[PDB]
């Protein structure tokens, strides 16, 4: 399962 | 043995027109189990292993939501990095991301990973302690500061040590027939005369899983690297892997040469004595 | 702007014998950027029923793909892979040798 929320660079 | 779950993401800007080409693949060890492609018609995360089809509608709904959100992040990022590196709006650029977690032989969290590249080069990566970042250049220092201020590491660490591990365990159990099976290499040797006086001995390792393997030639019990060719391990297409190593020898002298095969599927290394 | 040329291997999924059904593979790896054109050839003609794996990449960030199709080796037929990439001035063509 994928991580729920990635932050923008 | 340890096991890993990894997700690989590639986004490629197409400034001409439209959003980036985005492709996500998920692996457990050397087995792909899910994929998303922005150019595909479904616009859904799709199964690529029988054992993941056990998961119902809600699994797919959830992974699609998240993988689409991932695609938007990498789109924004392509814009931002273009700005940092002062690049033209004209050219195509690439962001790649890989993250995931390992469990040990005790089925407990072992290691976590999150690495990020721009244009094929390291950009930023989470360190082994899962608490700090490595920035490859001054542009990456900007991202590092932003992620530090926003406690990204903590959020990622919670995922990697928790959610990530838990699902890895689930996947390993559901797909045990294949994921937890080791396929020892099927080995053989071939012999090809290259003249009246010399011949090529090729030692083959076929249909093995997982991909990690060592193939080596010895001459009278000592490793031989001169006059050998070794191809890179390659996928057969059916989920297994292939490799070969070859040596040229004086004809009549083949008996001195032995091929040695090491693989997790072999209790004892193999020694082939022939040709 | 790093550019890496593709490494190419052409090979069959199973030990090959004339007249017996098999699969022809062209593994391309080590390349960057990801855009790449790969065709499998039968006597220089482009085979149509050709599929490929989902794009992924190695630890050094270089890309790899597997292109494959069903085929049947024969005495007289030549099979090959044709690859074009931004790093190549013209398409690279690698012949299938049953012993490699």
């Amino acid at each position: 399962v994928l991580h729920d929320d990635l932050l923008e660079a | 043995g340890s096991h890993s779950m990894r997700y690989f993401f590639t986004s490629v800007s197409r400034p001409g027109r439209g959003e980036p080409r985005f492709i996500a693949v998920g692996y457990v060890d050397d087995t792909q189990f899910v994929r998303f492609d922005s150019d595909a018609a479904s616009q859904r995360m799709e199964p690529r292993a029988p054992w993941i089809e056990q998961e119902g509608p809600e699994y797919w709904d959830g992974e699609t939501r998240k993988v689409k959100a991932h695609s938007q992040t990498h789109r924004v990022d392509l814009g931002t990095l273009r700005g940092y590196y002062n690049q033209s709006e004209a050219g195509s650029h690439t962001v790649q991301r890989m993250y995931g977690c390992d469990v040990g032989s005790d089925w407990r969290f072992l290691r976590g990973y999150h690495q990020y590249a721009y244009d094929g080069k390291d950009y930023i990566a989470l360190k082994e302690d899962l608490r700090s970042w490595t920035a490859a250049d001054m542009a990456a220092q900007t991202t590092k500061h932003k992620w530090e201020a926003a406690h990204v590491a903590e959020q990622l660490r919670a995922y990697l040590e928790g959610t990530c591990v838990e699902w890895l365990r689930r996947y390993l159990e559901n797909g045990k027939e294949t994921l937890q099976r080791t396929d020892a290499p099927k080995t053989h040797m071939t012999h090809h005369a290259v003249s009246d006086h010399e011949a090529t001995l090729r030692c083959w390792a076929l249909s093995f899983y997982p991909a990690e393997i060592t193939l080596t030639w010895q001459r009278d019990g000592e490793d031989q690297t001169q006059d050998t060719e070794l191809v890179e391990t390659r996928p057969a297409g059916d989920g297994t892997f292939q490799k070969w190593v070859a040596v040229v020898v004086p004809s009549g002298q083949e008996q001195r040469y032995t091929c040695h095969v090491q693989h997790e599927g072999l209790p004892k290394p193999l020694t082939l004595r022939w040709e | 702007m790093i550019q890496r040329t593709p490494k190419i291997q052409v090979y069959s999924r199973h030990p090959a014998e004339n007249g017996k059904s098999n699969f022809l593979n062209c593994y391309v790896s080590g390349f960057h950027p990801s855009d790449i054109e790969v065709d499998l050839l039968k006597n220089g003609e482009r085979i149509e029923k050709v599929e490929h794996s989902d794009l992924s990449f190695s630890k050094d960030w270089s890309f790899y793909l597997l292109y494959y199709t069903e085929f049947t080796p024969t005495e007289k037929d030549e099979y090959a892979c044709r690859v074009n990439h931004v790093t190549l001035s013209q398409p690279k063509i690698v012949k299938w040798d049953r012993d490699m």
